């Protein structure tokens, strides 16, 4: 009441006191939360010396350092939560140029070593002078010598002091190979997480089974069949990338009447006109002679703006009189009445870059087996390079070459599964014909693609794998190579990881449920036997795919992303079962606190390691609904935003450089430098610069936003509209697990929001609590 | 009105005062808590004038020398004057001797890092506000 | 026992087991460098 | 375009034959009787 | 300035206490937790200036050699004087040989992985915090 804290206090304290505690309310704070921050805040000032420099720097400085508490609302338990971030900011740690080139110098020297020794291997080129029998005893010996090291390195017992030296020692010979660049480097990290693994499947194998309970024994026998399974599939995927060919192209001859016959094909069914001008115009800007070069477009819509802009620019058109077989069976009728030697097909989307074919048909007319060329429409990038070194590189449904002679023969594009450009590549190796892969950009065209083309692809790949695996598989098959059946058969397996993801995530419950020991081992064990796997697995993926951002996070986006596709690919040979099991792990969650609490101290460990599996599984199912919301979410277009330097000419002859921001066939929105008074509906002339050449396109000034400037084009003429896509389309073109965290979070958000009510509720409460927990997690 | 820009704190003499307690606890010192809280309220009390504060802490600078000797047990002024004959009768090096052997280097040592982590603490814990509960407990204890 | 024997005699020695690794890690690399560079040039020419 | 498609990587010997240049170049010389003349 | 940024910290003088914790860990250290407190406060000591902030630590070096001299078991100046005409007579290989059997290469090991985790934790964590507060537990549990 007013009249106490009046006769009570002075008048002036009373004032300041109600100031404050209508300052409070203003702000949505209630009388108790504004009662109680009165009472902490004077206690604070009477203790603490608030009316310090110190202090007055932290309070002038007060939402840098405390982010998650509102000064103007205090709420009740924020005295903990000022603890919490006093404790964190005296624990945390808030010649640096001299120190930093060192570093630098180290790190550069570190990256140019393998060129340095390169060179010494040169200037000493030399097993490789001796004979066939003495070079054969030598790798002998050496093979046996090494593998007999190995052996005993994977199968040494150790207590736990020796074994965690073991494991500081390889994990950091590893990190140290990681830095220095080149295919030795990969090979080692790849023996070296062989080594490894063997290590911690032989100590699973040998003191890890329960033998005494048979549930127990069930349980560690079906976990290690899965671990069993998952190695022998990065054993696999390692073999895969082992070394990546780098495939180069072979020069034509200067010759340019020895050169072959391209018959480029386009097939589009609902695509609209728009998309497909692109790569008309595009593959008539492709550099090779006019005469060996016929361009088809195969519409199956039978669309007649589609045959006026064929007969327009030239361009041949075909289309059938029924729609069987899509696609495939659209090129086999296509290919009745095609006469050149190869046939290229590209996709609507994909833009044909000039160099195309001068790039491509080296190969062609040097190896006369290959029968098939594969260019990239990343991960998938290198799993063909490495492919190619196997003879394994499949086509991939666009931006290929096929040999027409051999594609006549195996009876055209197959038609029997989903996936023909696999199937196609399989009958052709069959046949004993040879396959290659290039890794030189196209034009790329499409931007992102989000993960709703991510799992078109994703899906119709593991049925079409399928399928084939049904139909034709690789390995009842003839005239194929070992390593081809591997290469097909890591397909297979990696579009099979179903079943080893659901036990991964069942055993854990299955210990803190019934009370077993499927992995009967102290929890410290099995810390030191299993993290070095996983940390080696990853070094060496990341080694090998050499992706900027690399960790084990990535590595758990690839399993929530392949745990959302399980069910259709088990539906090839859901919120209920799912819901179902994320409720089996929350309750084991709280069996498990129960048990810290109240079980035995001997148990406790291992209670808190089950915990820390819990939390992942929770993460990963999370994650998975997370992107079944994110996969229809996307509602942006093809934006690509480039730099490149054009002009702009009035009519007043000033002439103005200017960046073109973005593009499409409307016209170019492109950001000038300087200051100029562009007014719209005024025609200009833009010119693009291609290689040494410049090109004037007449544009009109549409809209002008500020230094933002947008032009269309006038109707242009069919050799200004190649020119253009020449010039544009067909170019010379803890942070991470905090992201997944959050990806988990929200997708329990959104399970909350449409589940079914009666978890509805569960997960509603579960996520309140979540957020009330996370408001007191320090931060910096 | 704005009395509180008055209270200027203990200051410097927060430190006497923590290094009398460290001697309180150890046992070397005779302790009267009411002269001790009579001296917290003369440095505590607030004076309008700069100068006037200022030649209050310089007149009670040897007030504070008095009390810490009476507290000491130390014998008094006059004994000192009345045995300055046979101090001056003792030789230079026999006088740096029993210095020497008085001087306790553990509690100068001490002294060093109390003064250190006052100099660190007073920018985190208002020292006056501890310093004057516990001369008040200790004037209560010996009281009741 | 043959077996116990040799893991008694490297029980206690983590040194010395991660340089019999690394020398065993460099063996077989090179030798599966030399392999992989021989299918290479095979495969190109 | 073509030269920082062979920087990208090392393409070192393949000439690169522009059929669209050469193309041009032929239908001038034909078209202007000076260049004919001159180059040939 | 008023505020007293002062404060820098031990920053490499943290491995050395590091290292000192770790032998007397192993026992290897006739500690003297009194003078490591002092020491510690002569090194936390703020000085406005950089060069006397210098000046200090490089003064201060040689007293920290010294100290750590002070609580191992090694000899004292006077016998390791009093051994050096021994040593001096000795054969070079006799002193290769006492050098050898004295390295004990598990402790350089050691020493070495506390090293590395030192530079880790100084890139994200403080240490002058952690190393004051056993500093203090020490000192607190030698005086009761």
């Amino acid at each position: 009441m007013s009249i106490l804290t009046r006769w009570l206090l002075i008048p002036p304290v009373n004032a300041r006191l109600i100031g404050r505690y209508r300052d409070y309310r203003r702000h949505g704070a209630s009388a108790f939360s504004a009662t109680l921050g009165c009472f902490w805040m004077i206690l604070a000032w009477i203790f603490i010396p608030l009316e310090h420099p110190r202090w007055q720097r932290i309070r002038a400085e007060h939402k840098n350092l405390y982010p998650h508490i509102n000064a103007s609302r205090p709420r009740p338990l924020d005295p903990v939560r000022y603890l919490i971030q006093t404790c964190w900011l005296l624990i945390g740690a808030s010649a640096f140029s001299g120190l930093q080139n060192i570093r630098g110098r180290y790190h550069q020297w570190m990256n140019e070593l393998p060129e340095r020794v390169s060179h010494k291997t040169q200037h000493l080129d030399e097993l490789g002078h001796l004979s066939a029998g003495a070079r054969r005893l030598i790798l002998g010996i050496i093979v046996t010598f090494s593998l007999i090291l190995a052996l005993i390195c994977v199968t040494q017992p150790f207590n736990p002091l020796a074994q965690f030296i073991f494991l500081m020692l390889l994990w950091g010979v590893a990190l140290i190979v990681r830095r220095m660049p080149g295919r030795f480097s990969a090979l080692m990290l790849i023996v070296l997480s062989l080594t490894v693994s063997c290590r911690y499947i032989w100590w699973r194998y040998t003191s890890t089974l329960n033998w005494d309970d048979p549930v127990s024994l069930v349980c560690g026998l079906i976990l290690l069949f899965a671990e069993t399974y998952a190695w022998i599939v990065l054993v696999l995927g390692y073999f895969q990338v082992v070394w990546p060919l780098n495939r180069q192209p072979v020069p034509l001859p200067k010759d340019m009447s020895l050169w072959p016959s391209v018959d480029i094909f386009v097939p589009t069914y609902n695509e609209d006109l728009n998309v497909v001008k692109n790569t008309i115009y595009a593959s008539l800007g492709i550099d090779w002679p006019k005469d060996k070069l016929n361009i088809w477009i195969l519409d199956d819509g039978g669309r007649e703006e589609f045959r006026q802009f064929a007969q327009n620019v030239g361009v041949k058109y075909i289309a059938r009189t029924t729609h069987e077989h899509a696609k495939a069976g659209n090129i086999n009728n296509a290919l009745k009445y095609a006469k050149g030697e190869f046939v290229s097909i590209f996709d609507c989307d994909h833009v044909p870059t000039r160099s195309f074919l001068q790039m491509t048909m080296g190969w062609f007319l040097k190896e006369k087996q290959l029968a098939m060329m594969q260019t990239p429409h990343l991960f998938y990038g290198l799993v063909q390079d490495g492919n190619d070194m196997w003879d394994a590189t499949f086509f991939c449904g666009s931006c290929a070459v096929i040999r027409r002679k051999p594609l006549d023969e195996i009876g055209g594009i197959a038609v029997e599964t989903v996936t023909e450009d696999a199937h196609t590549s399989l009958r052709l190796h069959r046949r004993g014909y040879t396959s290659a892969y290039m890794r030189i950009p196209q034009a790329a065209g499409l931007a992102t693609e989000s993960l709703s083309a991510h799992i078109g692809q994703r899906i119709r790949w593991a049925r079409g794998m399928v399928q084939i695996f049904r139909l034709d598989n690789p390995l009842t098959g003839k005239g194929l190579k070992f390593a081809q059946r591997l290469c097909y058969v890591n397909a297979m397996f990696h579009f099979l990881s179903g079943i080893p993801r659901l036990i991964f995530l069942t055993a854990p419950l299955a210990f803190l449920l019934l009370h077993a020991y499927i992995i009967y081992a102290p929890a410290l064990m099995i810390a030191l036997f299993v993290l070095p796997h996983m940390i080696h697995a990853s070094l060496t993926n990341s080694k090998i795919q050499g992706k900027y951002r690399h960790s084990f996070w990535s590595e758990i986006y690839e399993t929530v992303l392949a745990w959302y596709i399980a069910p259709p690919t088990l539906v090839a040979l859901i919120s209920r079962p799912y819901i179902f099991l994320v409720l089996l792990n929350l309750v084991g969650v709280a069996v498990g606190i129960w048990r810290y609490f109240y079980g035995p101290p001997t148990e406790m460990l291992t209670v808190v390691v089950s915990m820390v599996w819990v939390f992942y599984n929770l993460i990963v199912l999370g994650g998975a609904v997370a992107v079944s919301v994110e996969s229809k979410q996307v509602r942006r277009s093809h934006r690509v935003e480039m730099t490149m330097p054009a002009a702009i000419a009035r009519e007043d002859g000033h002439l103005f450089s200017c960046t073109v921001q973005d593009f499409s066939d409307g016209g170019l929105g492109i950001k000038i430098n300087g200051q100029a008074q562009i007014l719209e509906g005024q025609k200009v002339n833009l010119l693009l610069k291609r290689g040494q050449q410049e090109y004037v396109f007449p544009t009109q000034v549409a809209r002008v936003m500020g230094n933002e400037v947008g032009l269309k084009l006038m109707p242009l003429t069919t050799q200004q509209h190649i020119d253009f896509v020449q010039c544009t389309f067909a170019r010379a073109d803890l942070e991470s697990l905090l992201d997944i965290l959050k990806l988990g979070f929200r997708g329990y958000r959104h399970l909350a929001e449409f589940a079914p009510s009666s978890v509805k509720g569960i997960f509603r409460v579960l996520t309140s609590l979540v957020s009330w927990v996370v408001s007191f997690i320090p931060r910096r | 009105s704005s009395l509180w820009q008055y209270w200027r704190g203990l200051s410097g003499w927060n430190f006497y005062f923590l290094v009398k307690f460290g001697l309180l606890w150890a046992g070397y010192l005779n302790f009267h808590p009411l002269l001790n809280l009579v001296f917290a309220a003369f440095l505590l009390m607030p004076l309008p004038r700069y100068s006037l504060h200022r030649l209050r802490h310089w007149i009670a600078l040897p007030i504070g020398f008095a009390l810490f000797w009476h507290d000491t047990w130390l014998p008094g002024p006059e004994s000192i004057m009345s045995q300055g004959s046979q101090v001056a009768g003792f030789s230079t090096d026999y006088l740096i001797d029993l210095v020497t052997r008085f001087i306790n280097w553990q509690m100068i040592g001490a002294i060093f890092v109390l003064l250190v982590a006052w100099l660190f603490l007073s920018q985190w814990i208002r020292i006056t506000v501890f310093v004057v509960a516990i001369l008040l407990w200790l004037n209560v204890l010996t009281l009741a | 026992p043959w077996f116990e024997r040799l893991w008694y005699a490297l029980a206690n020695h983590p040194i010395l087991l991660a340089v019999l690794a690394a020398i065993s890690v460099i063996l077989l690399a090179w030798v599966l460098w030399r392999l992989l560079r021989i299918i290479s040039r095979r495969r190109l020419n | 375009d073509i030269v920082a498609l062979k920087q990208a990587f090392s393409l070192p010997d393949i000439d690169y034959a522009d059929i669209s240049q050469r193309e041009q170049l032929a239908a001038a010389l034909k078209r202007w009787p000076l260049l004919a003349e001159f180059a040939q």
